[PDB]
């Protein structure tokens, strides 16, 4: 069961959980109410498991795409911000957190992937995906590689897969010919030894932050570990594919309140009056950047950072994630397809056909 | 890329109209459809929008309770159902879109459709020649035209020689007569020495009454 | 509801001039302000979004800037084709609101009108009315004054006029005036005249006909 008279918060391990804890400390220093921030592994799969029987945190943070499935299973409290609180955020951000016409979470920030590059190895980053093989050959001759990014999570490969362009994957529309073209290009990068099928988030981060690879693909949360690393880096528009922009699926980091929480009023106070303020968001943001924040007063400041202008540019070229209850199934089918194609276990056509079936 | 409005036209006051906006060439399911209207000689007035993503809708105070905005993602079409229509709602109505991201502008706009709210009946124009003066200057320039008189509602289009003569053409804004009917003129200047030798025909279309008239304009005989 | 106030509401500037239109938001909107150009007869076209982002394809003479709650649209070098109404728009709050518009015309050297009078056609009289039409072609500035005289009597209340939009190449206006009478009243009089007064004319110009003469 959930303890009454305290707050338990789950947020992903890549996000600013220490900064959020500091917002917990301000909460407690002035209400007496203790806030515990946790970042469990696979939190987005645990939450629906534990919440279904009335367990779990009082507040969960994730991109909005999983929140629909949670709202459909009755796991999220309808939130009750008054009309004046709602006017503190950009009006469109509320749509990412509406499900069946009801508000089921607070939007925090728009996150989009960008190309991040080492300006000392690569003063002029490539404009196209297609030219990456030739660039990699050049850099390999000096003991470096062109590009490493997480190939294990389909979020990172989607921008390429989605770039070009019944064939739905779990009720998400996909351009069949375009997804084949993107994913074949990615399989060919691997066959030709420009990337490794086993690269994951840590490997790609350590290679970039150690100056071993010229480029990575990541979100705003990644920038503070690069700052620490002293790599002279830039954040820029993703490369084009077949002359078309890469199209990332864009998530809105959002905060939902557990429907089984006995602390709904406290969670609401914490969220509206401590986190969603300049001071609150600035605390989380200095730990790991949030992206383009939903709070008009604070986004107004951040938006002059060229890294954020890059984040915004890539967002304009991509597509907000659907939040249909099928999204969890959708991501798993894509993930399986990319991994099986990239390892050579299946052809592209077989992997995509399997994802499109049932 | 396009937004195509349809369904406007003359309506009785207290009456009803459904406007359609058929979309293509962008992601309709994550866009917002807005209706923005413009009354004769006035500025732009935003009236309503709908999120395709969430179905959320909202309204200007001036239309709340009479106008309903909706959208069918499966045919990429959005709608504005207008009830209890008033003289104050007479306007060209534009559909426009914004994409999902909150920092955008209204990038795509429809051509606009004119909604006229009044009890008056549709009337086709009469078309009279404005004949070139018999005193037109020798080796100089002459003017000729057509007067497109007593029609309702707007609009009327005028061409010369089926679109082949455009240079020196001016088609003036219609004026509303105290009768409640519009009148307009269209003129063109031509060389004086071509009045005996060239043909000049005005082509008038009033879509609302399905009137098309072609009128040869020539010097008057004595 | 947010009010957006543009200054000035109207301006005249020469080709090659730098033009500044400012927009002040009723309360604080955030950089969520877009500028549009609307030609008359046509849909507005987006120019600038997020206060200072140039929309794809728009000429780089257009730029947007912000200082606190004041938004500025600048045209660095005005072109004959730029005459239009420009509108700011805020999207920080729903209802979305537009500024009232700033009408930009092109300032050029004085140009005199050419004047033409047209008697009513026979086909028109055949129906009970007589419209007499006075044309003023290709002049600048817009303020021309038409005075109808019927057997030298001044006329008032029985005429209407309209003016074209500014020409995209030479920046002139044209003006049409219609004097409307009954066939019965038209037939009681002889001399129909339109007298035009304008900066480009050193004295008023009169064109006239005599009813039923040729
Ligand atoms: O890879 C599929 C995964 O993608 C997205 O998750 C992102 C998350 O949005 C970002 O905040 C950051 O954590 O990276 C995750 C990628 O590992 C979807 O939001 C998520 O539901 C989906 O499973």
């Amino acid at each position: 069961k959930i303890e009454e008279g305290k707050l338990v918060i789950w947020i992903n391990g890549d996000k600013g959980y220490n900064g959020l804890a500091e917002v917990g400390k301000k909460f407690e220093k002035d209400t007496g109410i203790k806030v515990t921030v946790e970042h469990p592994d696979k939190l987005e799969e645990k939450f629906p498991q534990v919440a279904a029987t009335g367990d779990g945190p009082d507040i969960i943070f994730w991109a909005h795409d999983r929140f629909g499935g949670y709202a459909q299973s009755g796991l999220l409290a309808e939130i009750t911000p008054d009309k004046a609180f709602q006017d503190k955020l950009y009006p469109f951000t509320w749509d990412a957190v509406r499900y069946n016409g009801k508000l089921i979470a607070y939007p925090i920030a728009v996150e989009a992937l960008s190309l991040i590059y080492n300006k000392d190895l690569l003063p002029n980053p490539p404009k196209t995906w297609e030219e990456i093989p030739a660039l990699d050959k050049e850099l390999k001759a000096k003991g470096k590689s062109a590009l490493m990014f997480n190939l294990q999570e389909p979020y990172f490969t989607w921008p390429l897969i989605a770039a070009d362009g019944k064939y739905d994957i779990k009720d998400v529309g996909v351009d069949n010919a375009g997804a084949k073209a993107g994913l074949t290009f990615l399989v060919d990068l691997i066959k030709n030894k420009h990337m490794n099928a086993d690269t994951d988030y840590s490997i790609a981060e350590a290679a970039f932050n150690k100056g071993e690879t010229a480029m990575t693909i990541n979100g705003p949360w990644a920038w503070s570990n690069i700052d620490t690393s002293k790599v002279n880096y830039g954040v820029t528009v993703l490369p084009t594919f077949k002359g078309q922009p890469s199209k990332p699926f864009v998530g809105v980091l959002s905060a939902g309140i557990n429907a089984a929480s006995p602390n709904k009023e406290l969670a609401k106070e914490f969220l509206e009056n401590y986190l969603l303020t300049d001071e609150g968001l600035e605390a989380v943001n200095k730990d790991k950047p949030l992206g383009a924040v939903a709070l008009k007063s604070y986004e107004e400041e951040l938006a002059k950072d060229p890294r954020i202008a890059a984040t915004m540019e890539n967002a304009q070229k991509g597509e907000i994630m659907p939040n249909i209850p099928q999204m969890s199934a959708f991501w798993y089918a894509v993930r399986t397809a990319v991994i099986n194609a990239a390892s050579g276990r299946q052809t592209v056509d077989e992997a995509l056909k399997d994802a499109q079936t049932n | 890329v396009q937004l195509v409005e349809s369904g406007g036209g003359l309506v009785q006051p207290g009456g009803s109209l459904r406007l359609s906006c058929a979309a293509s060439g962008f992601n309709f399911s994550s866009s917002y459809i807005h209706w923005v209207r413009q009354a004769p000689g006035k500025g732009l007035e935003w009236v309503a929008y709908i999120s395709s993503y969430s179905g959320y809708t909202s309204y200007a105070d001036s239309v709340k309770g009479r106008f309903t905005i909706s959208a069918d993602t499966s045919k990429n079409t959005a709608y504005l159902q207008m009830n209890s229509l008033r003289a104050e709602d007479t306007a060209v109505y534009y559909c426009a879109r914004t994409p999902w991201w909150y920092w955008s502008g209204l990038d795509y706009w429809g051509q606009g459709t004119l909604v006229t709210v009044s009890s008056a009946s549709t009337k086709g124009p009469s078309v009279f020649p404005l004949a070139p003066s018999s005193k037109s200057t020798s080796g100089g320039t002459a003017a000729l035209g057509c007067l497109v008189k007593d029609y309702f509602p707007e609009p009327v289009t005028v061409s010369w020689n089926s679109g082949a003569l455009t240079s020196g053409v001016h088609t003036f804004p219609a004026v509303l007569q105290s009768s409640g009917l519009y009148s307009l003129s269209s003129v063109v200047t031509v060389p004086s020495s071509s009045l005996g030798t060239q043909t000049y025909i005005c082509n008038v279309n009033h879509k609302p009454s399905n009137t098309k008239v072609d009128k040869k304009v020539e010097p008057k005989s004595c | 509801d947010i009010q957006m106030t543009q200054s000035p509401s109207s301006l005249s500037a020469s080709v090659g001039d730098r033009v500044t239109i400012t927009c002040r938001a009723s309360q604080s909107v955030s950089s969520a302000v877009a500028w549009y150009q609307q030609k008359p007869g046509k849909a507005p076209k987006l120019l600038i979004y997020s206060a200072s982002s140039l929309y794809s394809g728009v000429p780089s003479r257009f730029s947007g800037s912000r200082s606190g709650t004041d938004f500025t649209l600048t045209i660095s070098s005005l072109q004959p084709e730029d005459f239009a109404t420009y509108y700011c728009q805020q999207s920080s709050y729903i209802p979305v609101t537009f500024g009232q518009g700033t009408k930009v015309e092109i300032k050029r050297t004085v140009a005199a009108p050419s004047v033409f009078i047209f008697p009513p056609s026979d086909s028109q009289l055949k129906s009970g009315t007589a419209s007499v039409v006075c044309l003023l072609n290709n002049f600048y500035p817009r303020e021309a004054k038409v005075q109808w005289k019927v057997d030298n009597a001044l006329q008032s209340g029985n005429s209407q006029e309209s003016v074209t939009e500014q020409d995209s190449k030479d920046s002139t206006y044209s003006l049409s005036s219609t004097l409307t009478l009954s066939k019965a009243d038209y037939e009681k009089h002889k001399v129909y005249a339109c007298e035009v007064t304008h900066q480009g004319l050193s004295s008023p110009v009169t064109k006239s006909f005599n009813r039923g003469e040729c």
